[PDB]
């Protein structure tokens, strides 16, 4: 009841932290992929 | 607070609702870059000649005679 929700508070912090990561690197990601069909 | 834990629960798998969504568009997407990063790759490599068969020596060594010109005794790979 007061020992639980501690639980869901943090699963939740740890799940933001990644949905920045798989994001981020996409626009990490892109500027590789006209940087190479650009060469072909 | 006790009814905390009721909103709080939807609004999670809700999210995940979109990582999945998300793990699709970057696993999707990278298998993109991988063909052109890989075939790219291999414009760059080298050509491959043609010809036609006389024989075939005892074995993984064969002849050749590449059409317009003459005879190569070869190998062979790993297979054929």
């Amino acid at each position: 009841i007061y020992f639980k929700l501690k639980k869901l508070e943090k699963e939740y912090e740890l799940l933001t932290l990644q949905e920045d990561y798989i994001k981020d690197e996409q626009r990490h990601l892109k500027r590789e992929l006209k940087r190479a069909q650009e060469e072909v | 607070f006790e009814q905390k834990i009721q909103e709080t629960e939807l609004k999670i798998r809700s999210k995940t609702e979109n990582v999945r969504r998300l793990e699709a568009q970057r696993n999707a997407l990278n298998d993109k870059v991988r063909f052109i990063k890989d075939e790219l790759r291999l414009l760059q490599e080298p050509g491959s000649y043609v010809g036609e068969v006389i024989k075939i020596v005892s074995d993984k060594k064969v002849l050749v005679k590449v059409q317009p010109e003459g005879k190569y005794i070869v190998d062979v790979a790993k297979d054929i």
